[PDB]
């Protein structure tokens, strides 16, 4: 079912350089609406993590230079949007934005030490938004514990 | 229970038990089953002999209400004559105050609140009758409606009223009735009687088919399938 | 305590009477919730659907119903005693435009359904007609109303409104939502008519499972949405 | 037993005990018995005695040239039925100058007896009305009930231990159709023998027998001209 | 208990639904009116169970005609029937004899039809009672019904809840002759003996006769009457 | 008093004069003739005046609250019959002489004529009022079927003119309307 999104997805990586990466966002949204069905288990939670891999993966290259704006702008973007995407009233809170940002805050571990300050609090700042609606709950309950000592 | 007595007064918590008690002698009932398809309403009823004696057509529950329109009762046989004589009069002053059918949507309405009306007095009771109102028009197409005592009146697909009210529909709703065409609608009503409990801790029976649609021009009668017979002869096939 | 007047409409020792506050617990067993917004030049009705069959169908489930072409109402409470309701609404609504030559205004008409409601409870020998009715409309020199009529026979018309079985719930949202100063400008309405029903009833429903009724300073008629422009609301809010 | 007052109120089991308990009056009066062939169609019933020495009640009453019924039941329910009943007959011989068809006239019985058994402040019609009659499609057998139900039959007994008579009409049903009337109405009192006790017999004082025919008027015929009809009859086998 | 009924005495006393529908209008929302030299001031209590509900919606002093005006304390409800039937009969009087209906002739015939259902059983009596106010010939009358079908004639007085903290509060106070705006004073400052929390202009609506005629007030000048006047 | 009504392919075209007498005194100079039932549906009245605004009232109070209820657009064939039961049932008491004429979007356009008797007929054209008998040898030697609507408001305007010549019950003014599926035009003609 999402196997094609998935080697799609290994299209957009050798494609990061060679197309431009808002090309990767217009790719993005029919694996949105393949989100959009998650109906029982085809198009549902399992195969729905690994393009949420896969898009934080490309959200990897693209933000790892200095043009970071693009990692932040997308998120804000996919995660007040989720409520429309998945399932309605409260989706799961269950693997399908945890651990590809439990990546993200396992990122901003390693980049404190290479990038400055400014933009990782930059960072931070736009992840502290949806870590105060959830998922830091269980597992990774950390994930605001293992940068809110990082701001301190 | 105890405040359960008129029909005028409610419960502690809220709500009217004798007609909670009247919808439940319905239950009672034999099972009568209708569906349409896309160019046609095809009626069932399964009816069971009493003893012997009957005489092979009595005591009938396919009434004919208008010259499209007819009913499909079950429950007190008797309260539901007197209430196939008010659809009878309520169509005839349709026809004499505006001159033209009645249309299915709005016949419904009015029986409905006239059942409505013998659950608000302590005088009366409510009806202990459910029955079917199907239809077929060239600018209206094809209706299918449905009566509670209670009087809520909407639209189906396909519905069963008796004992086995979830046990048919079960087995309705995995029909394509969309797209089937109303003589093929009629050797799988067949089938949907026999399966559940026609004469296995009964005694005895007898299938009715009333049928309306497209092919009968928009007029309302039974089946010729005493004709062919063709019915029975694909039903009890299901035997395995 | 109680006895004294728990079978027929008479008083009891000095409190009220019992048979006529039953019936506000009778809208409870429909199991459904209306709201009604208005905040500013036009007026939003939402209510949920709840289809449990397929074989059931779509078009005949709706709530909404058009008394006039300017006048429209939602429907709680129990369905049989609904509509005979709808058709005392829908009769003397033209009466005024017979014996007055006007159309008659959504203040007036609560007036005379409560009125009717009234008589039950005074004179007894009928049931009270266990349902409740919300109304929408637009007055010329004074804006868009909602009105809400009682089984009791009390009215009264108030800005955000809430029925069915989440009153004390929605209605607590909603004090806290009308009290800042924000202009309604026809998609704020519409947002918090959702997301009120969709956290009170902690739904977010899809798409295809409520009902929404609309009138507007701009086009008076009463308006039913299309499905597809429900959507278009519902990918709006969440953007 | 505090459901077990009215007409109007339900039961929780859903069954009105009003209507259950005028069924019991019908199996006071005594038993008769109707039947039909192709072209003629007798119903038999059983005079009672109230004393030694006073006249038998009547049972069987004519209606009209081509109806005839019985009756079952209450005495009062009963000529008040039948004063409904000629009513509608002479009504359509003085505007439509023809006989009423008989299946019409007994829907619009069930239409009489069903208000009584709805509204209050009148009980149900404790009776047992079996019909004959000719409309233009031959001989037909009715019978009514206190719950406003009428059964079309080509036989059928009712009254007081009329199950045995009952039984001897199912296995002979099959000859009813050909025979004609010289044994068509001992076949039908044959069948009134079974509802006695196995002492006495059924004598000329004490039965009526009503014939209408389809080139016959209704005709009853009581205590003289029963002697035509009890001879050429066996015993019962004791 | 005897009572269940309104046909029939007790083996002692006197009718006992008719007590009981005396106990409805002590529990319903407090008023007050007050009868001063050249006016009758009406004053009640009208709060809203929530901020959601419109104030300029629903009216609480409600006038007959253009000399007479009328309160209540009891439910709403069985109020507007007895207005309505207030209306036509105060048009019977004014079709017959050209002339506007004194205030004395209407308790008269209010209290008849309020009379009327304490009759029968199958009805039920009110739970109303009510003030009428009027300036007629000169002097201004305030009058008083129930649901029992009796009249009065006060000075001042007060209906609702907390009745008799009011009225012993104008025993202490009401004088022999003031005028009207010494009497509006007076009729807030018995309102807020019994009143909740916040006063606003939208939570008292206040009514007054002159002799020139009926008039109830806007809440500009309730606000600015309100404002600091005690 | 002459009234008009012509149906066509697409809809129908009404026309009247004004000229409201009494004996031979002109009491209303400029008269509404013609009058809306619903958005498709116009009648045309004669004979009595206060007869037919009370009966034009009366439809328009049950035909209106008839198709709410439907949810559907009326017929013009069910408003005509709401004429033929109140004309027919109150005879010897009225003198109505109601033309009914409208878009359906059943049937297109139709024509129906209730005389001062009471009786209802379809028609292609139908004429009407005491002015009306003077063009009834004009009207069939110039009617053509297959009109276009801008010949048919040719064909009632000259029709009308003729009727309103002199004759001492008609003339004044022409008020003209056309009712289709678009919608209705209306207008007034003079020289």
């Amino acid at each position: 079912m999402a196997d094609g999104g998935s080697e799609r997805a290994d299209g957009r990586i050798v494609k990061m350089e060679v197309d431009y990466s808002a090309t990767v966002d217009q790719r993005l949204p029919e694996c949105a609406k393949l989100a959009k069905e998650g109906r029982l288990q085809e198009v549902i939670e399992t195969l729905l993590s690994l393009e949420k891999q896969t898009r934080t993966a490309s959200d990897m290259v693209s933000t790892s230079r200095i043009l970071v704006a693009v990692v932040k702008m997308c998120y804000e973007a996919k995660e007040w949007d989720l409520l429309n995407e998945n399932i309605m009233l409260l989706s799961k809170r269950r693997s399908q934005l945890k651990q590809a940002v439990a990546k993200m805050v396992q990122q901003c571990c390693t980049y404190v030490e290479e990038i400055t300050d400014l933009p990782i609090k930059l960072r931070l700042i736009d992840t502290l938004r949806m870590v105060t609606e959830g998922k830091i709950y269980v597992e990774i309950e950390r994930a605001r514990l293992t940068k809110t000592l990082a701001t301190i | 229970t105890g405040y359960d007595l008129s029909a005028s007064t409610f419960s502690p918590d809220g709500r009217v038990f004798q007609v909670e008690y009247a919808m439940k002698a319905v239950e009672n009932s034999s099972t009568a089953i209708g569906i349409r398809c896309k160019d046609g309403v095809v009626f069932g009823v399964e009816k069971l002999v009493l003893s012997k004696l009957y005489e092979e057509g009595s005591n009938k529950r396919l009434f004919n209400v208008d010259r499209h329109v007819g009913m499909a009762v079950a429950g007190l046989l008797a309260d539901a004559r007197s209430l196939a004589d008010i659809a009878r009069e309520e169509a005839s002053n349709f026809r004499s105050n505006f001159g033209y059918n009645i249309p299915l949507k709005h016949l419904a309405d009015r029986v409905a609140m006239y059942v409505h009306a013998y659950t608000l007095y302590s005088a009366v009771r409510p009806f202990g009758c459910s029955f079917m109102l199907g239809s077929y028009s060239v600018n209206d197409g094809a209706q299918l409606y449905m009566i509670d005592p209670s009087g809520v009146s909407y639209g189906y697909w396909g519905c069963a009223i008796g004992k086995a009210r979830q046990a048919a529909k079960t087995e309705i709703e995995k029909l394509q009735m969309k797209e089937m065409t109303c003589r093929d609608i009629v050797k799988e009503v067949a089938k949907i009687i026999y399966i559940v409990h026609d004469e296995v801790k009964d005694k005895a029976f007898e299938l009715e088919l009333s049928w309306v649609g497209e092919l009968t021009n928009g007029r309302h009668e039974i089946v010729p399938k005493d004709i062919r017979e063709e019915a029975e002869k694909y039903a009890k096939e299901s035997l395995k | 305590s109680a006895g004294f007047d728990r079978h027929i409409t008479i008083f009891s020792p000095e409190g009220r009477l019992y048979q006529v506050e039953y019936a506000f617990k009778a809208i409870n067993q429909g199991g459904l919730t209306s709201v009604a917004v208005r905040g500013k030049d036009c007026a939003v009705i939402v209510t949920q659907k709840k289809v449990p069959d397929k074989l059931l169908d779509s078009s005949t489930v709706t709530h909404l119903f058009k008394i006039t072409e300017n006048i429209g109402c939602v429907m709680t409470g129990m369905t049989a005693d609904s509509r005979s309701q709808v058709q005392r609404a829908r009769y003397e609504a033209a009466n005024w435009k017979y014996k007055y030559g006007y159309e008659i205004p959504v203040d007036m008409l609560c007036k005379r359904i409560a009125d009717i409601s009234q008589v039950y409870t005074q004179n007894a020998e009928m049931r009270p007609l266990g349902c409740c009715m919300i109304l929408i409309g637009i007055d010329e020199e004074q804006g868009p109303q909602v009105y809400k009529c009682d089984p009791a026979g009390y009215y009264c018309g108030f800005k955000a409104t809430a029925a069915g079985v989440k009153q004390t719930e929605s209605t607590s949202f909603l004090e806290k939502k009308v009290k800042k100063k924000f202009d309604w400008t026809f998609e704020q309405t519409v947002e918090t008519a959702i997301t009120c029903l969709s956290t009170v009833l902690s739904i977010d429903f899809k798409p295809s499972e409520i009902e929404v009724g609309v009138v507007t300073v701009e086009n008076p008629k009463f308006r039913i949405l299309t499905e597809a422009e429900i959507d278009a609301h519902l990918v709006a809010l969440a953007e | 037993n505090q459901y077990d007052n009215d007409v109007t109120v339900w039961s929780p089991q859903g069954r009105i005990h009003q209507i259950e308990y005028a069924m019991e009056a019908v199996k006071q009066g005594s038993a008769t018995v109707g039947l039909k062939s192709k072209t003629h169609a007798v119903l038999v019933a059983l005079k009672r005695a109230q004393s030694e020495l006073a006249a038998h009640q009547k049972k069987i009453l004519h209606v009209d040239n081509h109806i005839g019924i019985s009756i079952a039941g209450l005495t009062a329910d009963a000529r008040l039925l039948c004063n409904f009943m000629r009513q509608e007959c002479l009504d359509s011989r003085f505007v439509f100058d023809r006989p009423l068809p008989v299946s019409r006239l007994v829907s619009l019985i069930g239409s009489k007896t069903q208000i009584p058994t709805q509204r209050y402040g009148r009980r149900p019609y404790g009776v047992g009305l079996l019909i004959a009659g000719y409309d233009d499609m031959g001989p037909h057998i009715f019978q009514t009930c206190p719950s406003a139900n009428y059964f079309d039959c080509r036989a059928m007994s009712i009254g007081a231990r009329s199950q045995s008579a009952r039984t001897y009409l199912e296995r002979h049903m099959s000859e009813f159709m050909e025979c004609n009337l010289n044994e068509l109405v001992k076949h039908g009192l044959r069948a009134l023998r079974e509802t006695l006790p196995a002492e006495q017999d059924l004598t000329t004082k004490n039965v009526s027998i009503g014939i209408v025919g389809k080139d016959l008027e209704f005709t009853i015929y009581d205590d003289d001209d029963v002697s035509p009809f009890l001879e050429g009859l066996e015993e019962r086998p004791q | 208990g005897y009572s269940f009924s309104l046909t029939t005495f007790s083996p002692s006393g006197k009718l006992v639904q008719i007590e009981y529908a005396l106990a409805a209008v002590a529990g319903g929302a407090p008023s007050v009116g007050i009868k001063a030299a050249n006016g009758v001031v009406l004053a009640t209590e009208k709060k809203q169970k929530s901020i959601l509900y419109d104030e300029r919606s629903v009216h609480k002093v409600e006038p007959i005609t253009k000399h007479i005006g009328l309160v209540y304390s009891g439910m709403g409800p069985d109020y507007r029937v007895l207005v309505h039937r207030a209306r036509k009969l105060a048009q019977q009087y004014y079709l017959v004899y050209q002339e506007p209906i004194p205030t004395a002739q209407l308790v008269q015939r209010v209290a008849s039809v309020m009379q009327e259902y304490t009759q029968s059983g199958g009805v039920r009596p009110f739970g109303v009672s009510l003030l009428i106010c009027g300036w007629n010939e000169g002097r201004p009358y305030l009058f008083q019904s129930d649901p029992s079908g009796a009249y009065f004639a006060w000075k001042a007085t007060a209906m609702g809840k907390n009745y008799v903290n009011g009225k012993t509060f104008l025993e202490k106070r009401y004088n022999e002759d003031l005028e009207l705006e010494d009497a509006i004073h007076t009729a807030i400052l018995t309102l807020k003996e019994s009143f909740e929390g916040q006063m606003t202009e939208d939570n008292i609506e206040v009514g007054i006769c002159n002799e020139a005629g009926f008039r109830r007030l806007t809440p500009t000048e309730v606000k600015d009457y309100l404002a600091a006047i005690a | 008093t002459t009234i008009m009504a012509v149906q066509f392919d697409g809809g129908v075209v009404l026309g009247a004069d004004s000229r409201t007498t009494t004996g031979s005194y002109i009491a209303n100079r400029v008269t509404d003739k013609l009058t809306p039932i619903h958005d498709r549906i116009f009648c045309c009245r004669s004979g009595s005046a206060a007869d037919t605004q009370a009966v034009a009232d009366a439809v328009t109070y049950q035909l209106g609250f008839h198709s709410i209820e439907l949810n559907e657009p009326p017929l013009v064939h069910t408003a005509a019959s709401l004429f033929k039961e109140m004309c027919y049932r109150y005879r010897e008491d009225l003198m109505a002489g109601i033309i009914i004429a409208g878009w359906d979007p059943q049937e297109g356009g139709q024509v129906y004529s209730v005389p001062m008797g009471g009786m209802m007929v379809r028609q292609s054209f139908a004429i009407g009022g005491s002015g009306s008998s003077y063009i009834y040898g004009y009207v069939d030697a110039t009617y053509r079927e297959g009109m276009t609507k801008e010949e048919c408001l040719q064909f009632t305007a000259n029709a009308l003119a003729l009727a309103m010549e002199r004759d001492g019950s008609s003339g004044g003014v022409i008020r003209l309307a056309a009712i289709a599926e678009s919608g209705v035009e209306r207008q007034v003609l003079l020289g």
